[PDB]
């Protein structure tokens, strides 16, 4: 199912047809990909249990070279990064980076605070490191100079918000989809009529709530107006 | 190598090409 | 020899090709690469001047082990017109059904 | 060992691995330092490939090889005569016998000043990647698959995302594979009754194997007929 | 210029060179040149070796046309090799220049063609059949002989000449 | 019974008839395919059970060869591929890939990340393998290089979504059915009352709802219009 | 020979049908199809003139043992009108109701 | 009739055809009419297409020796096709009437010979066969490329071009090869 | 072992475990995985296939077939006398007697330089597609299907999908018959029987089996009347 | 191309021989 669908699917439950309506589609985004990593968490936290296949996405990365620090000497050795900002994974699922091939390469996905201490062990000096930094960038970290020709990685997580993972969404055989209404949503089947319900009960209040209708200079809601 | 003589003719055309 | 530069080329363009889509190449095969590319320099150098045949027959006949070692060294291709069964095109056309004092005979 | 060990890469434990749906996100980087703790654990002198490299001595010093895990032996190059540790305490000190040695690092200190000493030393068999390279014995294979079980259950049970009996059976399965492959791997085999054989009924025993290699550890204790 | 028949005689005793020049009207002064024998021993990658087995210059034969043709049978137990177990590179050269039409790539003067006996490989071959009769089962050898046959043609073929003499040695005379 | 008896018995239960209706057969597919998905994850995740063969589902695809990454020497090994997207599976059942006869053939479906590490094992050399990739598409990948012969599979399972696989349905003995609603609806009838209460259930609050009828520039929700 | 070519050829076009529907066939069946085209290409080129009649014997009952081996490889079908017993189609036309000497007498 | 010599110059500039009528005197008579290319997307069932690619009348020359036997050097550049992704058929047509008494068989007007570059098929190949040495296990590569030639070669050689044209389009349409470079190289 | 092995195909396994609704997601894959790893743990001599073979040692080391799982023995070509353990850590090693092998991977290293040995080996019996051969003795085929269905069980309970009491029933069930099919294939016949009988009750002890191929082990041991 | 040793050897003798 594509962002269209689960969108129209809630604006008809709530009969936001009209143009002159307050809560508009943009709402059903923001509530839509809010209760999604919600949901996901509710149900993919307490125990650990099989994700589908239907979770995740794809994001590709450029990278490119930085310094530790800056261009001094002794400010240690440089790390890859991508290009742009990268989203923050949610924690429940099968994180992975892989270079454009998912069955092949062993590019490891790791905590922030375990990436400063890695690479020590003798038979782990050629296995590169991942990591989102509070930079908001993915840095990469390994002791064999090899991977600083590395140009290209996919990544494959249960990325937290479904909006920012799919604006960065790899290239399809066809094209990129211009749209975000025209790529496909985020969620299995199984969640999407609670995901529904949720959005839907959490506007149907506010959908036939009173207006500050007046132009008058005054806060019209005490009186219902 | 099994040079041939136009080649041996070629080498000394060409030593005696900086004569 | 104008070979040796086109295989080293050829193995060090696919080893860098490598370390720009994945981020890693074995170093038992750099060793093959260091190998290869020091033995080109070493024959396209002033050290060609050291060899018999007898060390270019053992030269060729260890640089055949790094052929199919890995993918970045291939099989050299030569032009070759040659096979281990060769056709037979000779033609018979005897002389007004004569024969020899034992055997047939031809033109 | 009964068996021969013949030699698989390490991703052949993910193979097995990856069948359980809550192990999926294990890795080969994973892979090795689990399979590295279990061949420590398990200390299975089969693992290891035995190794005779010849250094040579500078003053009561000498430089180690470096895949070096283990000693067999160390006898001098020129005699063949073995050495034993060395209970001294102020070898290469001197104020104003039997050769010895000790090993802490890369650093092996003898009591002779200048000869050369052969190591007969064990070290891991590595893949074309210098990766370690494991056992195919279905076992192994499997008492391995359920260390790194066992490990991954046990932090997901310290998250709170494991049944306690789920990680009490797992570790009850662990404990009878390990020690059905440490048996697997220790037991003798036939031709190795025969040297123990040979070792045990001596009518003159033999104390003096240490001195050589152990090479007449084995050898049958022939009495002539009189 | 090209090979007409290049076969070890049927009763391994004489080496077959029957070479010839193309028929194409551009190699009119082209002739033939030489004919040298190499074995697996001598064989080096840029052309003929040096203390080759067996040099042949054919002004000698002759005292034109009878020079673009040229036909030799050499008594293989004359050279001191081995029939059975010796695989003989013949090279030929030219001593011509072709016209200035000729198509690029065609104006070569030396050819390459590799020889071996027949009858070894056809012994094995009925053999490993001989065996199969028996219970009708294929024999593993019989399969790695014919794998190894078609690399060393593949060798051949593609001129990888060194691998093919490392595969000839490894496994069908030792 | 096909997708138009249960489309039209959800129709005529909340009597959604006049073509002049808000909520068109379109939302009771949806709905309809959606709370199948969670019907089923509900009854076969909690436990392991029987699945019937209602559930299942079928679909034709076409195997083309492609590159790991792009063509180049030292990418790795070609894979075989779908020419199409390959709906989600639901991890419930017996997913099965067979080389269009059920009862014979071994083409093993397993997870993606299993596919990365597998056929080291000498006896599992000549075994296909299948998992659906991060692109969507089924990708297949063995040791023995006959596979990449293999032209056209069939593939069996409980998919995500019911239109997904309808769509992509093998040809009968009489010929492709041209309409979706003449088609199989992949569900138990023991599962159907549930489905079509949930439905209705989904439906009945908003089919009495107000709309914002009058064009006047203004959201007239508030007011019950 | 000529049918060699054609066994052959339906044997290799059987393998490929397989690779086709499925993606595996035996190895030990790819075995009996390497040592049919072996044979085919060995007694239709420069390497039949070894061959003599028991040799021919043996190459044939060889080749037999592949005949039902597999699906590929399938006994061959000759064009023949005999059997092991053969009909009596002889006519009797007794003369003058003659007996010999001892037998009986027709024309 | 008979082919000579039927073959792409290694160079990948040259497909090369040698014709040449047979020598007995029974197809004294009879002479070449005409060569006619093909290629896999233009082939019919019986004779050439009414599309071909190339087309050489052999009578528009001089006219009897020289029009028993004949010889073309087609560069491929000129025919906009691939030298290593393309399998030719050649047709020869003969006119003329062999004379009775040849066995019948012999007397056929035409002749049809494919073509096709088996460089970059034993590139290919090379890259399997290290596998041969490799003990333990089969060499399936090997086999497989193997079998993939001789796939076509037996189809050609039993006549069955169809299924030739299918095994081609599976395998070896999608065969790279180097461009020969415009300016000749010079060497002799 | 009383009853003799004859040998069926893989997949009768799965035609047993399938008509369990709950391993009806099983496949051949599976079945070879857990096949291999029941066989190894069992590890029944009568399973494998006793097979000879002669190899040439080029230096102390030699090349060891594809199939070899584990060695019964190795002895010398021309004088047929077995060769035990090595013992020694300086085989080959030179500085500046009785022989013996030792084997690692696919290589054997003896204490020999030049000379051919044969070796008596167990390997599988392999399947015409060449996949591994079990027995058909229901015992041997009803302990292997609970050993798939005790893995599969795990797993399912691993995940909670299976109730604790399915699990334990399981366990105990397969453990019993892992006893009864150790037992199955261990006890002698009446054959081997009659070779152990000859080999316990011996007036003049023979300890030197081992020299020859254990070939007199049960030859019966007679006694010279006076 | 390649050259060896013994191909200098003969290439330098056979000027001399003609000088």
């Amino acid at each position: 199912m594509t962002y269209n669908e689960l969108i129209y699917m809630v604006l008809d439950e709530l009969k936001l047809s009209s143009d002159d309506s307050y809560y508009t589609p943009d709402h059903v985004i923001f509530l839509l990909v809010k209760y999604r990593s919600f949901l996901l968490k509710q149900r993919y936290s307490d125990i650990k249990k099989q994700i589908p296949d239907s979770d995740y996405q794809s994001i590709c990365l450029d990278l490119i070279e930085v310094p530790a620090i800056s261009g001094e000497p002794c400010e240690g050795s440089s790390y890859l990064r991508s290009k742009n900002k990268v989203p923050t994974t949610m924690m429940i699922g099968n994180p992975r980076v892989y270079p454009m091939d998912f069955y092949q390469g062993e590019i490891t996905y790791i905590s922030r605070d375990r990436m400063r201490y890695v690479g020590y062990n003798k038979f782990l000096r050629n296995i590169i490191y991942c990591s989102k930094a509070p930079d908001g960038y993915l840095y990469f970290k390994s002791w064999n100079p090899q991977f600083l020709h590395l140009e290209k990685v996919s990544f494959n997580a249960i990325f937290e918000d479904a909006k920012e993972a799919s604006e960065m969404a790899c290239p399809e055989e066809n094209g990129t989809i211009c749209k975000l209404e025209d790529k496909e949503f985020p969620i299995e089947d199984a969640l999407v009529p609670p995901l529904i319900e949720l959005v839907v009960k959490e506007l149907r209040g506010p959908e036939y709530s009173p207006k500050d209708e007046d132009n008058n200079a005054k806060d019209d809601l005490p009186d219902a107006r | 190598m099994f040079f041939t003589q136009e080649d041996y003719r070629k080498i000394e055309k060409w030593l005696l090409a900086n004569s | 020899m104008d070979k040796m530069l086109e295989i080293s080329e050829e193995a060090i363009t696919r080893y860098f090709t490598t370390l720009s889509q994945f981020g890693y190449k074995k170093y038992s095969d750099v060793d093959k690469i260091i190998v290869l590319f020091f033995m080109e320099e070493m024959l396209a150098g002033e050290m060609s001047y050291y060899v018999t045949q007898d060390d270019y027959r053992n030269i060729v006949n260890a640089l055949y082990c790094l052929a199919g070692s890995t993918c970045m060294i291939d099989f050299p291709m030569f032009e070759s017109y040659d096979t281990l069964v060769h056709s037979n095109n000779r033609t018979f056309v005897p002389r007004i059904t004569e024969d020899s004092i034992l055997r047939s005979t031809e033109d | 060992m009964v068996n021969n060990i013949n030699w698989v890469k390490l991703p052949v434990i993910l193979d097995r691995l990856l069948r359980h749906p809550l192990l999926t996100d294990l890795n080969l980087e994973t892979a090795i330092q689990y399979t590295l703790d279990f061949i420590s654990a398990m200390g299975l002198p089969n693992v290891y490939v035995d190794k005779i490299e010849t250094i040579d001595i500078k003053e009561y010093r000498g430089e180690l090889p470096c895949d070096l895990i283990s000693i067999n032996q160390v006898r001098l190059h020129k005699n063949g005569i073995a050495l034993r540790a060395m209970t001294d305490n102020f070898n290469a000190y001197p104020t104003h016998g039997e050769p010895s040695f000790k090993t802490q690092g890369r650093v092996i200190f003898t009591s002779i000043k200048h000869e050369k000493v052969d190591i007969s030393y064990k070290a891991i068999m590595l893949d074309d990647e210098g990766l370690p390279l494991i056992p195919d014995n279905p076992i192994f294979l499997k008492t391995l698959e359920l260390y790194i079980k066992k490990e991954w259950f046990t932090i997901l049970f310290d998250m709170g995302k494991i049944s306690p009996a789920v990680l009490n059976n797992t570790q009850q399965e662990y404990a009878f594979k390990a020690g059905q492959c440490n048996n697997e791997f220790v037991i003798p085999s036939v031709s190795e009754m025969e040297a123990i054989t040979n070792m045990w009924n001596q009518l003159i025993p033999r104390v003096t194997e240490f001195r050589r290699g152990f090479k007449n550890l084995g050898d049958k204790e022939y009495i002539r007929v009189h | 210029m090209h090979f007409n028949e290049l076969r070890i005689s049927q009763d391994n005793r004489f080496l077959i060179i029957d070479v010839s020049v193309d028929n194409q009207d551009y190699f009119e002064d082209v002739l033939l040149d030489s004919i040298v024998i190499d074995t697996q021993d001598t064989f080096v990658m840029n052309g003929p070796s040096d203390n080759p087995l067996y040099i042949y210059n054919v002004e000698d034969a002759y005292d034109t046309q009878q020079m673009k043709n040229v036909r030799l049978e050499l008594n293989i137990q004359d050279l001191k090799v081995s029939p059975c177990s010796t695989m003989f590179f013949v090279y030929v050269k030219s001593k011509g220049t072709p016209s200035t039409d000729t198509p690029c790539g065609f104006d070569k003067d030396q050819i390459l063609g590799t020889v071996i006996n027949l009858q070894p490989i056809y012994k094995q071959t009925l053999k490993y059949l001989k065996e199969v009769e028996c219970d009708c089962n294929i024999p593993k050898g019989f399969i790695d002989m014919i794998l190894k046959l078609k690399a060393i043609e593949l060798c051949v073929r593609t001129g990888n000449y060194p691998q093919a003499i490392k595969y000839w040695n490894k496994f069908f005379i030792k």
